[PDB]
């Protein structure tokens, strides 16, 4: 406890946001992206950081 | 959890007609695609979370039997648990009654 691994590349991780009313509806419906608070930005394809 | 207890059907003989198989992908792709607008419905139960009512569209007018599915906190399904008992209630039984 209070070590890691010395490096880490993994970049590729599955990150979402989550929305907290979301609890029946197994349905491919095109939610309106206007309800959230938060939205996740996408990856840019510049020089890698 | 709550589930709708889907009975088994009488065992009639397993006749091995292989053209029923191509019936079923037939109502299996039909299903794959009502399965995208019609998940508001009591056939589209997901997996609640504890104390999370959810909200399910059903026709009027029928009897529907329940099972009360019971789990260790694994997640698993005990494959007996006939030492428990239930309790079986509705918000009102002029709307719907055990």
């Amino acid at each position: 406890k209070g070590v890691h691994f010395d490096s880490c590349n993994l970049d590729d991780l599955e990150w979402r946001v989550d929305d907290s009313n979301a609890n029946n509806d197994n349905n491919g419906g095109g939610g309106s992206n206007q309800e959230r608070s938060f939205s996740l930005l996408p990856l840019q394809k510049t020089n890698t950081p | 959890q709550l589930q709708v207890a889907n009975l088994p059907k009488d065992h009639q003989i397993q006749d091995s007609s292989h053209h029923q198989q191509i019936q079923q992908q037939e109502q299996q792709q039909q299903q794959q695609q009502q399965q995208s607008t019609c998940q508001d419905t009591i056939f589209s139960i997901k997996k609640q979370k504890q104390g999370e009512i959810g909200t399910y569209k059903i026709r009027n007018d029928r009897d529907i039997p329940f099972i009360a599915q019971v789990f260790d906190d694994n997640g698993k399904p005990f494959t007996n648990y006939s030492s428990l008992v239930f309790d079986w209630k509705s918000s009102d039984q002029t709307q719907a009654k055990w």
